[PDB]
């Protein structure tokens, strides 16, 4: 699928969310 | 650290590196296509001609890489 800036931003937010928590 | 040296991740500055490579605006990130070659962002309405919608394919390439 064509990726949007939004989709990329959401994936970075998700990745960050896991480390914000502590990785689990 | 920042993710973009050019705008230091200042969301109140235009940036043609991490936002629309054509106009620099961060508005409508849902309408900014990512070139599957150079990974720049492009407002569908900044392309010449403008795309009335987000393409239905699996990959897209900007006017600079085609
Ligand atoms: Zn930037
Ligand atoms: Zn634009
Ligand atoms: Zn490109
Ligand atoms: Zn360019």
């Amino acid at each position: 699928g064509v990726r949007t800036l939004l989709s990329v931003q959401r994936e970075k937010m998700a990745r960050l969310r896991y480390m914000l928590l502590g990785g689990v | 650290g920042p993710s973009c040296k050019h705008c230091k991740d200042d969301v109140n500055r235009l940036c043609r590196v991490c936002a629309c490579h054509l106009c620099g605006g961060r508005q409508d990130p849902d309408k900014q296509l990512m070139c599957d070659e150079c990974d720049m962002a492009f407002h569908i309405y900044c392309l010449d001609p403008p795309l009335s919608s987000v393409p239905s394919e699996d990959e897209w390439y900007c006017p600079e890489c085609r």
